[PDB]
């Protein structure tokens, strides 16, 4: 009855930049949550 | 060009406020009754002429 789930907001805006280093900090972060996420089609939104 | 110009993100940004149009499709609700009024209109002047 319970599933994890991530706004999409949490990951960076337009889908972040490859030059930011800001980007950078929000990827390592949303990597290390993204096994955590109970989803199962996260693997999916982590690659796409 | 903005001296910082990436494409994908300035385009996405100005598309997503831009995108809300929705006037064709009424605009063609009134072009279809505009055409059943044409052939009525034909039908009624075929029952006069």
């Amino acid at each position: 009855v319970v599933t994890t789930v991530i706004d999409d907001s949490s990951y960076p805006k337009d889908g972040g930049s490859v030059t930011s280093l800001e980007n950078l900090w929000d990827f390592f972060i949303l990597a290390l949550a993204l096994p955590l996420t109970t989803d199962p089609c996260a693997p999916v939104k982590a690659f796409m | 060009y903005p001296p910082d110009l990436v494409t994908n993100v300035w385009y996405a940004d100005a598309i997503y406020p831009m995108y809300a149009d929705t006037e064709v499709f009424s605009n063609l609700q009134r072009d279809m009754i505009t055409c059943e009024a044409v052939q009525t209109l034909v039908t009624l002047v075929a029952q006069i002429s």
